[PDB]
């Protein structure tokens, strides 16, 4: 989306250990994190992107808004790769990042990859959905990590956040096996996704 | 005024003095350069003939080139005016009280 | 007429007093530079809330002795923490000499006058101070037009009129042809005490 | 032990993270452990003291790593029948479980 | 031909050079990270020196008190200074060389006793020295010099035990050319004394 | 002959080589991410240095005082418990910051003796007894190094080599000419043979006999040929009434000779 | 690494700065002022020489959410070495007076700028204690007795 700031979440997990894209899902995610960053810059050049960890109980800020690809790239290697995603904590820590920004003319976007299903209670994300859309924050969930064998708990959360205002949630369905992850991003909306009026 | 009066006791060239000492050796730097072969970290310094003056309280200082004359005019054994505390040649003074004395 | 041209009561907070002494005493035998950040209110009241030290300069105190890279960056950091205030003056030391402005320091005051025309210049000796009341005086320029036509004094109205002064030397010569001195007033609460 | 020493020459570089040296120390507790049962107690002792050294220069030491170390140390003491030396070592094993 | 792996291989040939090139570069770039590091530390060490600042030397002229010393500054005037927590008063004594912070004029640390440049030239002399054992001959004479000199320096323990006074002083005299210098040069190595 | 071509069809199977190739495309993707990572790191790191450099450039700038290094005293790292100082601080190992290890003591031309923390800018190997040094005017820190100046006393004594006079032009006295060649040139040129053998090259040759027998002409010829400097020293001068002054120039001439060595 | 923090000397600059800094963010009602403290560390005596604010948020809904700006800590380091190289990050003040368990996790963050364990300097700005205007604690990791786990 044009005129948007985005907090990437790299999923650090033991389902990211598991290989379902080359070399493993972690090495797949380096390539897809580079993809989105540049695509979004071209479409609007004021766009600027941070990175935070999906690891442990606490997500840590690896990068703040920046348009050097090198600062975001560096954090992908540095972070510990074995962890667990915690969606609830992520939404809130991502939201703080979207608070503290160069100009709030931009849309508040969270793009969050899923390799590992939720490790938290369902209902907490339902309550948090209404707080997110209250400040006009949307959350894009890339799902290849809950359709392996998992039933999709993701869909109901996207329903709750979605409501046209200026920002609308999307659910990027990505096939679960090798095809290269970056390409799956590309075939899903990622330069034509938008918030609706 | 006041320019405290000093006098040149040495012509030490500016590219032979080795002001830079990170990659330069004391004997000379290049003899016409000192840090013009370094532009990898951005530091600039060349100058030609910086002189060592001797103050009349007998303190020695490396001082500037002329800032109101060309350095050609400033020589070995020539008196010079330098600032109160910024010690940098502004105006040269004649080389001593020698005229008129000699001519008689 | 025009400007009030009466010399400010400078209210230096406790934090700002101790901070100045800290940077000055480490740096002896050398000069130190720095910018004073506060709020100006009334027509003669400046409250110097905080300070920041400008790194040690290789040419000493002068009109080049603020680098615009440090300055901009430093104020930018105060803006991210809400500690932001406006440059209302500048401080500099003479490390071995009592309070006065040399030719260079007055010329620096002419530059700070441009930016804020109520600006203060504070001269801190770090080592001569054993009380810590002493050898800290603030100066502020009185208009040039004021000097010529002899409308120079106008600092004795709208103050206490208790003055504290000593020395002829440079101090006094500085005073006659340029600036006016007034004591440093210390502000505190009972939480700092 | 060969696999992991080999592995970190490549892996650390490509991956850019992850240390596999944690696991070396359990293997090492187990080499002493083999020595204990075979009745070469003397050999096992030296390898446990060389293990201990590595532990101290680690910033974070997970509980599992030091748990095995103490298990081994416990076995050593009861062969001598030093009741006191076994008792004090076993409490730490129990706590760090 | 009939193969499409024959068509594939042409392309695969181009690829080959690419791996080699990338490997060359990776190895260079790590070495570069290290090289810039050393340069960076050293630039930063100048800056630690600018904030550390010089110090003043004097000498303890006379002890006034444990916590007060008469020092005579090199700059000029005699001073009464304080003693820092850091310098111990066991180190302080009269006539020892001292150094002090410029700031508060408080004794920072003591100095070792400095040497005038005349006597430095004498000390500095070393030719890389010689053996015992390249002074050969007049064996018995070499042995006795060792008996006076070397024997109480290494072992004063035997001399204290017996309760005899340490033996000290030797005078050497002989013809020119006999190697008093050669022996002077030799004895100095053997024992290792300054 | 290489790899990934028709040579390899014979070494390794057509299916197996082709599937190697696909594997080796993956390896590029991994190489690119690593390579860029190392690249962006150098670039970033480079900027930090430029920042520092500029800070030092202001200090390096004129004026600055001139001092001379009396001696160097570099203290040991860990002289104390954890300090390169000779006093206690509870830790920190530094050479010019919290703890002073290396130091140079300089004597100013302002008549002061000052103990300085060594500055990282210069080498401890340049800093000798009487190295002329630039020192920062304000706070005193060794800023830079300067060549040594030499007095008029130094000048007379030293190098007054004129190109070879040539022995053809010093007529007669065949034997004297024969002796000088043997004494000087043969060791200087054939030093390698003297070295392998371990014998010493002549300490002196005494020349004696009445004035005007050519001797001057000859040493001046020999010195240019042998590529040693010509020093001019005359003993009747060095006899003085002042004990100090008279002793001084012997000591000066010995130190300067060894310096300007090889020298005649 | 060292476990050396046995004595903590405080300059009075630190206690009045923490008093100001709370009020320059305007944190209240168990919101906190989290900033850095600089000084010397890796040593038996710690001298807490200086203090600065950092950008920081504190959420009352869950204590495992707070904000911190990392880029601020990296940029403040460059600047402070120029003023004084004897100043380095030695840990963090926290307004308190209540010490919490989530503060262990903030602690971990600060362990990536200083080699030693970070010092968490509780400075009460509310002035409820008539003594202790400084209490100091350091996070250490040890097997706790009585069948208890390894606790941080
Ligand atoms: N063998 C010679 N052939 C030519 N002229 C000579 C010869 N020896 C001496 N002279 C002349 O006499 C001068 C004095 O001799 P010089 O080499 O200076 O001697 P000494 O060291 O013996 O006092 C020479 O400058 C030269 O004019
Ligand atoms: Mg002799
Ligand atoms: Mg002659």
């Amino acid at each position: 989306m044009v005129l948007e700031a985005t907090v990437l979440v790299i999923d650090n997990s033991e389902y990211s250990r598991n290989g379902d894209f080359p070399r493993t899902r972690f090495e797949a995610q380096i390539d897809s994190v580079e993809f989105i960053f540049q695509a979004k810059r071209n479409s609007n050049p004021e766009n600027t992107v941070g990175l935070i960890s999906g690891a442990g109980a606490n997500p840590r800020v690896l990068s703040t808004f920046t348009a050097e690809f090198g600062k975001i790239l560096a954090g992908l290697h540095d972070t510990q790769i074995e962890g667990k995603l915690h969606m609830a904590t992520a939404l809130q820590i991502a939201q703080l990042t979207l608070k503290h920004r160069q100009n709030k003319v931009q849309h508040q976007r969270i793009v969050a990859f899923v390799c590992s299903p939720i490790s938290d209670s369902r209902d907490e994300l339902i309550r948090l959905a209404k707080t997110l859309k209250k400040n006009n924050v949307a959350v894009d969930i890339i799902n290849f990590g809950e359709i392996e064998q998992n039933t999709e708990l993701l869909d109901e959360f996207i329903a709750a956040v979605n409501n046209p205002q200026e920002e609308t949630s999307h659910l990027l369905t990505v096939t679960p096996g090798p095809r290269l992850l970056y390409e799956n991003i590309a075939s899903s909306p990622i330069i034509l996704e938008e918030g609706s009026s | 005024h006041p320019l405290q009066v000093a006098r040149c006791t040495k012509i030490i060239k500016g590219n032979g003095e080795s002001d830079e000492t990170t990659t330069d050796n004391n004997n000379s730097g290049n003899s016409n350069s000192n840090s013009n072969q370094q532009s990898t970290d951005a530091d600039e310094d060349d100058e030609d003939a910086k002189y060592v003056i001797n103050l009349k309280q007998i303190a020695k200082f490396v001082v500037g080139l002329g800032e109101r004359v060309s350095p050609t005019d400033i020589e070995e054994g020539m008196r010079v005016g330098v600032d109160r505390s910024k010690y940098n040649i502004e105006l040269p003074l004649p080389p001593r009280i020698d005229p008129s004395v000699t001519m008689m | 007429t025009g400007r009030d041209d009466t010399k400010e009561t400078v209210y230096i907070s406790s934090i700002a007093l101790l901070k100045m002494l800290k940077h000055g005493r480490a740096g002896v035998p050398m000069e130190v530079m720095g910018l004073m950040l506060g709020e100006f209110v009334d027509d003669y009241t400046v409250n110097v809330v905080d300070v920041f030290a400008m790194p040690q300069s290789g040419t000493g105190v002068s009109v080049e002795a603020v680098d615009d890279v440090f300055q901009a960056k430093m104020m930018d950091m105060l803006k991210q923490t809400g500690r932001d205030q406006m440059v209302v003056g500048w401080y500099h030391s003479h490390p071995g000499f009592g309070c006065w402005l040399s030719s260079v320091d007055v010329n620096t005051q002419k530059s700070f006058e441009q930016l804020n025309s109520r600006a203060v210049a504070v001269v801190v000796d770090p080592i001569q101070s054993v009380k810590g009341k002493v050898v800290i005086d603030a100066f502020r320029l009185i208009d040039t037009g004021a000097l010529i036509n002899n409308l120079e004094p106008r600092q004795t109205t709208s103050n206490t009129g208790l003055l504290n002064k000593a020395n002829i030397q440079a101090l006094i010569h500085g005073l006659n042809r340029h600036y006016y001195s007034l004591n440093i007033d210390y502000h505190k609460t009972a939480k700092e005490t | 032990k060969a696999q992991f020493q080999e592995l970190d020459s490549k892996k650390q570089r490509n991956n850019g993270s992850k240390d596999h040296g944690d696991g070396i120390l359990l293997i090492d507790s187990e080499i002493a452990r083999t020595y204990l049962l075979k009745n070469d107690l003397v050999k096992a002792r030296d390898l446990l003291d060389d293990l201990e050294k590595t532990l101290d220069k680690k910033d974070s030491i997970p509980l599992r790593i030091t748990n095995s170390f103490y298990s081994t140390n416990s076995q050593y003491f009861k062969f001598k029948n030093d009741f006191n030396s076994f008792y004090y070592t076993s409490l730490l094993y129990l706590s760090t479980l | 031909e009939q193969e499409a792996h024959n068509k594939a291989l042409n392309q695969f040939k181009r690829k080959l050079l690419e791996h080699r090139r990338y490997d060359d570069q990776l190895k260079q770039r790590r070495q570069n990270i290290r090289d810039l590091e050393k340069l960076y530390d050293k630039t930063e060490n100048d800056i630690k020196a600018l904030q550390s600042i010089g110090q003043l030397i004097g000498e303890v002229m006379k002890e006034l008190s444990e916590e007060k010393y008469i020092v005579k500054a090199s700059s000029g005037p005699r001073y009464i200074v304080g003693v820092r927590n850091s310098v111990d008063r066991s180190k302080l004594k009269k006539g020892v060389r001292v150094t002090l912070d410029i700031t508060t004029l408080t004794i920072m640390r003591i100095l070792p006793r400095e040497t005038d440049p005349l006597v430095y030239n004498m000390t500095s002399f070393e030719q890389g020295e010689i053996t015992f054992d390249g002074i050969g001959g007049l064996t018995e004479q070499i042995r006795e010099l060792r008996e006076v000199i070397e024997l109480p320096l290494k072992n004063p323990e035997i001399f204290q035990r017996v309760g005899i006074k340490p033996p000290k002083g030797v005078l050497l005299y002989g013809p020119p050319g006999t190697g008093k210098t050669l022996l002077a040069k030799a004895v100095a190595a053997t024992i290792g004394a300054n | 002959g290489d790899d990934e071509l028709d040579q390899e069809i014979l070494n390794l199977s057509t299916q197996e080589l082709q599937t190697r190739a696909k594997l080796l495309d993956n390896e590029i993707r991994i190489f690119r991410s690593e390579l860029q990572r190392l690249s962006h790191e150098n670039n970033v790191m480079l900027e930090k240095i430029k920042d520092n450099k500029e800070k030092i450039k202001n200090n390096r700038q004129l004026p600055y005082l001139v001092a001379n290094v009396v001696e160097v005293m570099d203290m040991n790292e860990i002289e104390d418990k954890e300090n390169s100082e000779s006093t206690t601080q509870g830790g920190n190992v530094n050479l010019d910051n919290t703890a002073v290890g290396k130091a140079a003591v300089v004597k100013t031309s302002s008549r002061q003796t000052v103990f300085l923390p060594m500055v990282g800018l210069v080498d401890p190997d340049k800093l000798k007894p009487n190295d002329l040094v630039g020192v920062n005017k304000d706070s005193y820190l060794i800023l830079d190094t300067l060549p040594s100046e030499f007095d008029s006393r130094v000048k007379a004594m030293e190098v007054d080599e004129k190109p070879t006079e040539t022995y053809s032009d010093v007529g007669g006295l065949d034997k004297q000419i024969e002796e000088l060649v043997e004494a000087i040139v043969l060791p200087m040129k054939r030093a390698d043979k003297f070295k392998d053998m371990g014998i010493r090259a002549p300490k002196g040759a005494l020349m004696y006999g009445p004035p005007g027998t050519g001797k001057t002409l000859l040493a001046r010829a020999c010195a240019a040929q042998t590529n040693a400097t010509f020093l001019k020293l005359a003993a009747p001068q060095l006899v003085q009434m002042y004990i100090g002054e008279g002793a001084k120039l012997v000591r000066d001439a010995f130190a300067l000779a060894k310096e300007k060595a090889p020298t005649i | 690494m060292s476990l050396q923090h046995e004595k903590v000397t405080i300059a009075p600059l630190v206690l009045l700065s923490a008093l100001d800094h709370y009020e320059r963010t305007q944190t209240k009602e168990n919101k906190r002022c989290v900033g850095v403290i600089l000084g010397d560390a890796n040593s038996s005596t710690i001298r807490v020489t200086n203090s600065f604010a950092l950008p920081f948020e504190e959420d009352e809904k869950n204590s495992d959410v707070w904000f911190l700006d990392h880029n601020y800590i990296e940029n403040m380091n460059e600047m402070c070495k120029k003023i004084n190289a004897k100043e380095k990050l030695i840990g963090w003040y926290h307004s308190g007076p209540k010490l919490r368990a989530s503060d262990l996790k903030i602690n971990e963050l600060f362990k990536k700028y200083t080699q030693n364990n970070p010092l968490l300097l509780i400075v009460d700005v509310k002035q409820q204690g008539v003594g202790l205007p400084t209490d100091a604690y350091v996070a250490i990791e040890q097997v706790k007795d009585d069948g208890t786990s390894t606790e941080k």
